[PDB]
């Protein structure tokens, strides 16, 4: 009811324009589910077997937790409330029910509302005590055939026939649902465990290699939890700090119970006397018209709102609080809230409140919110430096493993180690192909697939090592600066930095869920094995040494080493004020059909600020003038476009293109770029990349990419729409819109085919 | 001249110098304001509003009750609690006098209001009798209560970012409110930096101008959260209190201006308060305040001219337009031809509209008076 | 809502983007300011080492983003790995 959600909130406390209908968000507080699915949560405390004086239940605890990716509750919603009994045990200070609450909304499961009560008293009726418990996810590591050979030794594990993969060497994951009922409050009357042992796959392929059936009467333990609790270790669990991060601050927060509990028994349904009738409560040998269990609850809940997720309601996803301390009316109760974990990108909040008076416990419990809105972005060539991410190497027992794996593979492949490399950046390095191993290793070198077409239209297939083959004892790599400065270097190493570097993170529960993520040049790549499984990290540092091989020869060099093209940034604040991206661009397409040279805007990095143009040297040269003139002749594009029509200011451009041009062909001698008034040429580059010259070798690429790639390895659900590519400056999709856009800008010969089947795909 | 909500959240106080030195002439209106107030209060759409309680003779016997700065302040408290003290006053000025209330009433030339002021104003301007006096009284208080209250129905207080929160806060501006002050500051100026906020921001949280109180004084409504966004730019632009310029050429320096929040509780003269304006209607239609029953002129807030000059319509009806949606210009509607002497019995000692005005027209011979005080701390105020 | 299909698609989308990555100039500006503007991120966290695409953002943050950031109240907050390291980890003492 869009009413009865406002007289909720109004009544709590809460405030948030959430809330209230304005500004861009309309939903109903998570604390609605108890009120909507109230029913199926109280119902099922009155079977008979749960025979208690339920006048002196109280509430016990209560904890709501929001499916991964549901929305939050808003108003025109249908809500079906399912629930059914956890379990109900009796402990000293009575007897418990936990119910667990399941709102769904088109059919789809949204929140679990899970709630206890307490029957407060004495009880012996083990007869109908129980529990369903879901079991810590396990991580059982098998590494000695004396290890496997007892996994196997236990009655209560099956092995699956789906195939015999050697559960040798690989580990296994249990998660586990288990069933027990109570006889003493000691002794388990009898006990039953099942569930789903997995195993994930080099292709992250998750399958049930086998499957847990466990069960027995008059039991002290669970044999089976225990097993796993020695040889394996939990999963997928929190990540605490040393150091609690206060967040509440040193000013305590203040809520007041207010008078009258009628106030929320409307809004809410709990009605029960207890809270507020006098002769009621005082039956039930209470303190006295004790405020609201899940007033209490909902009150300092909000806090957690606006303190923790900052009034974005989506990123509180879960909440839990035992109610321990009776709260009458107009009792002052402080709240401290203390960042003091992470789960999964998610904050964990320790929730404290407290009676001001007896500093005597009311509520206690934590609540998972997410992260400020999270961007990540992974740098590109260029901030390469020697024994980059080596420290992080030593300290982070993870990442210590992405290098090694990285170099296990390089060494084994390749014949040398990016790690060596890092450390110690050589100015030259050689690789033998020795023995047995040895010759395997040349024989990829030697498979290096490199391509480029005559100006007839047949593809040459060659070589990329050309002097390697099987009468090569040994090939050289050399650089004048260190061989992490060539990129079949510099690339695979950056990325494994940062692949690392995250992984760290990810280790400490630092990546947030919903995030997006974007890499410069080379770094989408590491950007998206990061985020997004795409590959495996061997495949991934293969895949970027080949781009960095290709990247190399694409261009033609000659003997002195002397380069046909270069690089150079632009800066067109420099040139004046009223210079514009489409008058840089302007500038270099004009350049680009005048002198014929090849010539092109490769970067665009800063909006008025930082461009990068490849091309031919002279190209380079012409477009240096053209800006040096510019600037010094200080013109005004926008009056120039109005006073002179378009072909006038074209024509006029064409002018100082020739002139510029020719004058540049006086130092015919291969061409010498220098630093002009905004025009900085980029030390360092022979091939104009990110321009349609590496159209050539597009091709190969592609069908390497499709060799290190494999499909089943993709979640098309983290690149989902998470993703900025750098061809697309928008957001990674799957519509049959974004294939259009992408052929618009690339002609994807895959595209075109896979677009005009698009119905095919429904 | 009658005052209103501007900056002061120690308006009870005033009562309490009032309660406290004029007991015999006020205790009366008090007592029976006060229940009148008592028993709206109760009322099933009121109690929301007033969980703390309007007992307002409580407050006063036992200073302990009385509530938080933060409850008296808001809408549905301020605006019907000041008004007593606003009548409290022009009822001790009379008394004192040992007139009637059509004495003194004759004895002006024009009276108006700012913004929430205008009711008493015109309320004053009916009463010829203490009996008559007493009647507009009742009029004016439960009018203000429905005002208030139903507009703080149609846009409540929304929690803020505490972060956004304490920086308002120390960057020399206060705790958000839909009511944002920009003194020493041209209209020019004002608009503009208006112009650019409301560019980003989508048309349901844009910022208008609440009122023109001078050429160089204004106030800005919106919601509080883009009324931030202002200040955000304003910072940016004006120069520390530090910077010495006297070795700046003039048309080069940096503005010095006070950018500042209100302690009002809701969007008064703004399209916020749309829906708020009808039940407010209905609430009142059993009382009707004709534009005959006005003795001396009362002059509109958005216009200058007479509420006489009506053939005699409920006042309600366009008092209510004039504080929830029309913007007071001020200025305008409070050039009183020819005036000598101007009276302050507003709300708030030295902070009453009685300087504002006194500014605005301080060159012209315009003298000024406050009712509210005896004695101050301003040197350019009797 | 095949997922086998959506499979296929996702995978020779990426395959093609990286495919032509190479013969693609780099539209850094226009990912940044989807980044900025249409997912109003306030944490932006450069993963690398130096932070290069880091004062690459505040740059933008600049020339762009000035009165814009100001009118949305939007706070932002750009890290490095290198120098922002321990913030990034909430890595802070009492």
């Amino acid at each position: 009811n869009a009413q009865a959600v406002a007289d909720f909130v109004h009544a709590v406390g809460n405030t948030g324009e959430a809330f209230v209908d304005r500004g861009k968000d309309f939903f109903a507080p998570m604390d609605f589910a108890i009120v909507v699915g109230w029913k199926a949560i109280t119902k099922p405390i009155f079977p008979r077997k749960i025979d208690g004086d339920l006048l002196k239940l109280v509430h016990l605890s209560n904890g709501y937790r929001m499916v991964p990716g549901a929305e939050p509750l808003k108003v025109g919603d249908v809500l079906d409330t399912t629930a059914q009994i956890n379990a109900v045990i009796n402990q000293d200070s009575g007897k418990m029910v936990e119910v667990c609450g399941t709102l769904k909304r088109d059919g789809k499961p949204v929140m679990y509302v899970t709630s206890q009560f307490l029957y407060r008293g004495v009880y012996t009726d083990y007869e109908n005590t129980f529990q369903r418990k879901d079991e810590v996810p396990m991580q059982l590591h098998i590494a000695t055939p004396q290890d496997l050979a007892v996994l196997r030794s236990k009655e209560w594990f099956k092995l699956d026939d789906q195939h015999d993969i050697e559960l040798l060497g690989q580990t296994l994951v249990f998660r586990l649902q288990s069933l027990v009922r109570f006889k003493n409050k000691n002794v388990y009357s009898s006990v039953q465990t099942i569930g789903q042992v997995l195993l994930e796959l080099p292709t992250k392929e998750i399958i049930q290699v086998a499957s847990v059936d466990y069960e027995a009467g008059e039991s002290h333990g669970n044999p089976v939890i225990d097993y796993l609790q020695r040889h394996g270790s939990s999963i997928e669990q929190p990540v605490n700090f040393e150091n609690p991060i206060p967040l509440s601050g040193k000013t305590p927060l203040e809520l007041r119970a207010p008078a009258s509990n009628e106030n929320y028994a409307r809004v809410s349904g709990d009605y029960n006397p207890i809270h507020v009738s006098r002769v009621f409560s005082s039956y039930a040998n209470l303190p006295g018209t004790i405020t609201h269990g899940m007033y209490t609850s909902a009150a300092v809940r909000s806090l957690v709102e606006t303190w923790a997720a900052e009034n974005n309601i989506g990123r509180v996803r879960s909440y839990h609080v035992n109610m321990v301390g009776m709260v009458l009316p107009n009792d002052a109760i402080t709240v401290k809230l203390e960042h003091v974990g992470m789960i999964a990108g998610r904050k964990i909040i320790k929730v404290d409140a407290r009676n001001k008076d007896t500093d005597e416990s009311v509520l206690q419990g934590e609540a998972e919110v997410e992260q400020p809105v999270t961007a990540y972005v992974f740098t590109g060539q260029g901030s390469q430096e020697q024994g980059m991410g080596m420290d992080l190497y030593a300290t982070s027992p993870v990442a210590k493993e992405v290098w090694d794996r990285a170099d296990k593979h390089f060494r084994e492949n390749y014949g040398f180690s990016i790690i060596d490399i890092v450390k110690n950046n050589p100015k030259e390095l050689t690789v033998h192909f020795g023995g047995p191993r040895g010759k395997i290793i040349r024989q990829n070198y030697m498979s290096m697939t490199f391509e480029t077409v005559n100006a007839d239209g047949s593809i040459k297939t060659e070589k990329i090592f050309k002097e390697v083959d099987e009468n090569s004892t040994s090939y050289t790599y050399r650089s004048p600066s260190g061989l992490l400065s060539a990129t079949q270097f510099t690339q695979p190493a950056l990325t494994l930095m940062e692949k690392a570097s995250f992984e760290d993170m990810r280790s400490k529960g630092l990546v947030q869920r919903d995030s997006t993520f974007a890499g410069h040049s080379l770094g989408e790549y590491s950007a998206l094995v990061a985020l997004a499984d795409v590959m495996p990290i061997e495949s991934l540092v293969s895949v970027v040494f080949y781009r960095g091989l290709t990247m190399q020869v694409a261009v033609e060099r000659d003997e002195q080493g002397r380069s046909n093209y270069a690089m150079c940034a632009v800066n067109p604040s420099r040139i004046s004020p009223t210079f514009t991206e489409q008058a840089l661009q302007y500038v270099v397409e004009n350049i680009a059909e005048v002198t014929g040279w090849l010539l092109e805007i490769v970067n665009y990095n800063v909006a008025n600020m930082q461009y990068v143009a490849a091309g031919d040297l002279r190209a380079l040269d012409t477009l240096a003038n053209v800006l040096n003139i510019l600037k010094m002749q200080k013109i005004d594009i926008q009056a120039l476009m109005q006073s002179m029509s378009l072909e006038d200011v074209r024509a006029h451009l064409v002018e100082i293109i020739q002139e510029c041009r020719k004058q540049t062909e006086a130092k015919p001698q291969p061409v010498q770029l220098e630093r002009g008034f905004a025009t900085i040429p980029l030390r360092g580059i022979d091939v104009p990349f990110h321009s349609t010259f590496l159209r050539s070798g597009v091709k190969p690429f592609r069908s390497f990419l499709l060799k290190k790639i494999n499909k089943t390895t993709i979640d098309p659900s983290k690149l989902i729409g998470k993703y900025i590519p750098n061809v697309t400056a928008k957001p990674f999709e799957i519509s049959k819109e974004y294939f259009e856009e992408v052929h618009r800008l690339t002609g994807s010969p895959k595209i075109a085919n896979i677009l005009a089947n698009w119905d095919k795909y429904e | 001249i009658f005052g209103g909500q501007g900056n002061i959240e120690e308006y009870f106080d005033e009562l309490r110098e009032i309660y406290t030195t004029y007991p015999s002439f006020v205790e009366d209106l008090i007592t029976s304001i006060a229940e009148l107030l008592q028993s709206l209060a109760r009322e099933w759409d009121a109690v929301k509003q007033y969980p703390k309680g309007l007992d307002i003779l409580q407050w006063l016997h036992n200073p302990e009750s009385q509530p938080d700065t933060d409850y008296l302040v808001s809408a549905p408290v301020s605006f019907p609690l000041i008004g007593l003290v606003q009548l409290a006053h022009y009822m001790i000025t009379c008394k004192t006098l040992g007139r009637e209330p059509g004495e003194l009433l004759e004895r002006f030339s024009g009276t108006t209001g700012h913004s929430q002021g205008i009711v008493v104003a015109a309320a004053i301007a009916t009463a010829r009798t203490w009996d008559e006096f007493a009647t507009a009284a009742k009029r004016a208080v439960e009018l203000l209560f429905w005002i208030g209250l139903r507009s703080q129905q149609a846009y409540p207080r929304t929690s803020l970012a505490p972060s956004t929160l304490q920086d308002s806060v120390e960057n020399g501006e206060g705790t958000p409110t839909p009511m944002l002050s920009i003194r020493d500051l041209t209209r020019s100026a004002v608009q503009e930096h208006i112009d650019a906020t409301n560019q980003h921001l989508p048309e349901d949280r844009h910022i208008g101008i609440s009122l023109v109180n001078s050429a160089r004084n204004f106030v800005v409504t919106g919601p509080p959260i883009s009324l931030y966004g202002l200040n955000l730019r304003l910072r940016k632009v004006k120069a520390p209190t530090g910077l010495d310029q006297n070795r700046i050429p003039f048309t080069q320096r940096k503005a010095r201006f006070v950018n500042r929040f209100l302690p009002i509780t809701a969007p008064f003269h703004s399209p916020y308060l749309a829906g708020a304006h009808a039940h407010i209607l209905g609430d009142v239609d059993d009382m009707k305040i004709p534009a005959s029953s006005l003795v001396i002129p009362v002059y509109d807030t958005k216009t200058g001219q007479d509420l006489r000059e009506l053939g005699d319509e409920d006042i309600i009806p366009e008092l209510v337009r004039m504080i929830t949606y029309d913007p007071v210009n001020w200025e305008t509607a409070t050039v009183f031809p020819d005036a000598t002497h101007i009276v302050d019995f507003g709300p708030g000692g030295v902070s009453g509209i009685g300087v504002l005005t006194n500014r605005n027209k301080d060159g012209t011979g315009v003298r000024v008076i406050l009712a509210g005080a005896i004695d101050g701390t301003n040197t350019e105020v009797g | 809502m095949r997922p086998e299909v959506e499979q296929e698609l996702a995978y020779t989308l990426l395959v093609e983007l990286l495919a032509y990555q190479f013969a693609m100039p780099v539209r850094w500006i226009e990912t940044q300011d989807v980044i900025l503007a249409e997912k109003r991120t306030e944490r932006i966290v450069e993963i690398g080492p130096s932070d290069t695409l880091g004062g690459m953002a505040r740059r933008t943050l600049q020339s762009k983003y000035e009165a814009y950031d100001a009118a949305t109240s939007v706070q932002r907050q750009i890290l490095c790995y290198c120098k922002d390291a321990k913030e990034i980890y909430y890595d802070v003492e009492p």
